[PDB]
């Protein structure tokens, strides 16, 4: 269960 | 060339892969997505059901995928 978020600012992560 | 992406992805006028969930027909807007580990298809997680990270250590099948697995009653 690859789980990412494409993202430049994430808010904690 | 026709080889582009017959899938669910497009790439960004930078070039980078821009996966689309094939859920809702939503393009990524920078959100948490979640792979399969079969198909390695990429689908939101307000998609599929899922609301917290699990770990790439722990498998996850899509609707696609787990369907054709089934998770029979015999174990
Ligand atoms: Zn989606
Ligand atoms: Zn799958």
């Amino acid at each position: 269960a690859r789980t990412k978020q494409t993202a430049r600012k994430s808010t904690g992560g | 060339g026709s080889h582009m992406a017959m899938a669910y992805v497009i790439r960004d006028e930078w070039g980078n892969q821009i996966w689309i969930c094939p859920g809702c027909n939503k393009p990524d807007d920078g959100s948490p997505m979640i792979g399969c580990d079969d198909c390695d298809d990429w689908y939101h997680w307000p998609c599929v059901g899922i609301m917290a990270a699990p770990p790439e250590e722990m498998q996850w099948f899509c609707p696609k995928c787990a369907n054709k697995i089934k998770k029979d009653k015999k174990h």
